[PDB]
């Protein structure tokens, strides 16, 4: 039984967007839904709730005049629009059914993102030949700018970092083996 | 096995209140202590107690076995004693059971102070709140006044996120006071310029002062609408057969006040087809009446069943009877 | 609106040890706090709703505990299942605002990093970049200052268990070769170096 979500999409600042969530096993007319956002910094921050039965949203006055909650029974379906967007609107979004029994049901993650952006990267390895043997030593390689999510022991690979409306990424450990890319 | 009570049209109001109260033995023992206390120095003699003997000839008929086989009493003599005090049903709402809890305590306090020059005792649902207020901006705070309360009723609230409501949000958000504004403080000494240190906000403060031997607990589960309409709130509270009530102390102790769960007054339905029931423990045997019993019953007017733990805290509750106890062994 | 502040961002956990994660409120929120779960990459579990109760499949080791404005959540007889972040969350009041979370961290004996650095490989300086590049592998207490702009940092999940590290400038062709001239275990700074040839 799940709470089934729709798939990540990019949009440039100042535009707007909407997103979905959708029942499997029960009538989302049943009970209460919210939404929440998530960003690493600021966190897990509540938008609003819906009951699907009717047309009452209640919302964070935060976000009142720029989020909109909807529903649709026959397709058991509820929708979150987000209207003029800024790069802090760039986060995971989720939905949430609560129940009694068991704990409340939320669904797989919606990621949202906003830039004025593609690039594929070129990567450049990290051997300190001019160095010395000294064996116990370490070597690896970065990609460089990226965008929009790219491609076996003694490994260590660290997580994207926004450079500037653009990714990088490095790995530790020339071998690289250990079309959003084209190898 | 507990007799029944007969019930022909309006009278199961009385008759789950019943079931109920004759489940809390500390109201029972009151009331032989109430109905046999006398002052020998007196010259006035007590003043009859109609109430609380009839009262007291059923509750203790109804915590026992059934004289007869299968047998159902009638508390209709109730009703009469009720009408020698000011009372009369004038409209299906006063049809209540938490109003007659109301009406009988109300008159059980008629019957104390008609007897002045004898001490009666004080009954055993009797408690009392604490007013108090602190100020936000000094911790300062204001003496205590008090409330007094036969019942909690607790007012059922409304859903922010669907987790499940429970007794402990029902009971919080009754002691629950808000911030208050405007109010000038001595402690800061302000208004302005006509006093020398830092109009302010203060906090209320309402806690519970005196702890009653028997508490009564009342989901306001029975309302009207905007419009003149019935509402009825069907939400599930969950409740424990084991309460504390530590959380809601204006004393600030490490002395624990614990409550067992004696009986549940049920509401079924709605209009037309609404009635009121009553889950409670089995009483004592003549043999062991000092040891409570864990089997349950479910008693519907002249109908008595068996019940299980379990469906007595899956029902929906309207009044709660919990019980004072020391310590949690059972 | 209502303010949830847990104490800190990181506890540290023996394995079979007894945790409590705490959340100080802004207010009398009641006994209206829930307790939830979020492993790296899953979204959220709830665990105990109105401060002290729990849900179907949670396990006993999971106590929920306090009244009005101080909770804490406490797992004891910890189990390697419970590494995860932990957020409180109040509905007593809209809008329903959650805590900052804390990850729960697994401890062994402490480990100083190993460190290297690389220069730009010929790569760039042929397409006009010059970027150099830190590793920081394999510190076990997670706390680090490293060394101006132009600057990326990025940090590992703690694994064995320990925490890595990566760190890198950006630089471009001529100012490269034109301007060639600590962590909890150490008293002074480990760097390497690099100058030309
Ligand atoms: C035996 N227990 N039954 C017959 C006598 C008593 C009941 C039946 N009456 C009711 O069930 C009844 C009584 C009172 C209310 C009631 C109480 C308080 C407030 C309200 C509201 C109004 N108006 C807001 C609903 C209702 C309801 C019911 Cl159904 C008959
Ligand atoms: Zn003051």
């Amino acid at each position: 039984v799940q709470l089934q979500q729709s798939g990540a999409e990019l949009v440039r600042p100042g535009a707007s967007v909407k997103l979905s969530c959708t029942g499997s096993g029960f009538n989302i007319k049943d009970t209460y839904m919210h939404w929440v956002k998530q960003r690493p910094e600021q966190g897990l921050e509540w938008i609003g709730r819906i009951d699907p039965a009717n047309g009452n949203t209640k919302y964070d006055p935060k976000f009142q005049g720029k989020a909109t909650m909807t529903a649709d029974t026959s397709s058991n379906t509820a929708y979150l629009q987000l209207s003029s967007l800024t790069s802090e609107d760039t986060a995971v979004y989720y939905c949430a059914r609560p129940d009694g029994y068991y704990g409340d049901y939320w669904g797989q993650g919606t990621t949202l993102t906003v830039s004025s952006a593609t690039t594929a990267p070129s990567v450049y390895p990290l051997a300190p030949v001019c160095g010395d043997t000294t064996s116990s030593v370490t070597l690896g390689c970065l990609v460089k700018g990226y965008f929009p999510p790219v491609t076996s022991s003694g490994v260590h690979t660290f997580p994207a970092v926004l450079q500037s409306d653009l990714y990088t990424l490095s790995s530790s450990v020339i071998t690289c083996n250990v079309a959003s890319s084209t190898k | 096995l507990v007799p029944g009570l007969v019930n022909l049209g309006n009278t199961c109001f009385m008759n789950s209140l019943l079931q109920g109260l004759s489940a809390c033995p500390a109201f029972i023992r009151w009331l032989e202590e109430f109905t046999s206390q006398y002052s020998r120095d007196q010259k006035e003699p007590p003043s009859h107690q109609y109430l609380s003997l009839t009262l007291l000839h059923l509750l203790k008929a109804l915590s026992c076995q059934e004289v007869t086989d299968d047998e159902v009493l009638d508390a209709s003599c109730l009703l009469d004693v009720l009408r020698m005090y000011r009372w009369q049903i004038s409209s299906f709402e006063e049809q209540d059971a938490h109003e007659l809890f109301h009406v009988i305590t109300s008159s059980l306090e008629d019957e104390r102070d008609g007897s002045g020059s004898h001490w009666k005792s004080q009954h055993p649902f009797h408690g009392r709140l604490t007013s108090n207020m602190v100020c936000k901006h000094c911790e300062h705070q204001s003496p205590v006044r008090f409330d007094t309360f036969d019942s909690l009723s607790l007012s059922i609230p409304a859903a922010t996120w669907g987790h499940p409501l429970t007794l402990d949000h029902c009971l919080h958000h009754f002691i629950s006071s808000e911030s208050v504004r405007d109010v000038v403080c001595d402690n800061c000494t302000k208004i302005e310029a006509k006093g020398t240190l830092n109009r302010t906000t203060f906090v209320k403060q309402l806690k519970l002062g005196k702890l009653p031997q028997c508490l009564c607990i009342h989901l306001q589960r029975l309302s009207w609408s905007s419009h003149g309409t019935p509402l009825k709130r069907h939400e599930h509270v969950q409740f424990n057969e084991d309460l504390s009530m530590d959380e809601y102390k204006y004393h600030s102790n490490a002395s624990t006040y614990l409550f067992r769960l004696m009986a549940v007054v049920v509401h079924h339905g709605d209009m037309h087809s609404g009635h009121f029931v009553t889950y409670r423990r089995s009483p004592p045997s003549a043999r062991n009446p000092l040891s409570t019993s864990n089997q349950w019953l479910w008693v519907s007017d002249d109908t008595v069943r068996k019940a299980s733990l379990q469906e007595v805290l899956s029902s929906s509750a309207y009044l709660l009877f919990y019980e004072r106890v020391l310590e949690v062994l059972f | 609106d209502i303010v949830m502040t847990q104490s800190q961002k990181f506890m540290s956990t023996s394995v079979g040890d007894r945790v409590s994660v705490t959340c100080k409120a802004s207010q009398n929120v009641g006994t209206n706090v829930a307790w939830y779960q979020q492993k790296p990459g899953q979204s959220p579990k709830a665990l105990i709703y109105s401060a002290s109760y729990r849900y179907s499949g949670v396990p006993d080791r999971f106590t929920g505990s306090g009244s009005g404005t101080d909770f804490t959540l406490t797992i004891s007889n910890v189990q390697s299942e419970d590494l995860a972040e932990y957020f409180c969350q109040q509905y007593n009041s809209f809008p329903l605002t959650f805590g900052a979370g804390t990850k729960l961290e697994l401890k062994r004996a402490d480990a100083a990093p190993t460190v290297s650095i690389f220069p730009p490989s010929s790569e760039q300086l042929t397409s006009g970049g010059a970027s150099v590049v830190c590793f920081l592998n394999n510190f076990y207490p997670k706390d680090i200052n490293v060394k101006q702009n132009g600057v990326l940092n990025s940090w590992t999940d703690q694994d064995d268990s320990t925490y890595s590290m990566s760190s890198t400038l950006t630089l471009t062709k001529d100012e490269y070769e034109r301007h060639n001239s600590t962590h909890k275990t150490s008293t002074s700074p480990i760097v390497k170096s690099f100058n030309r040839n």
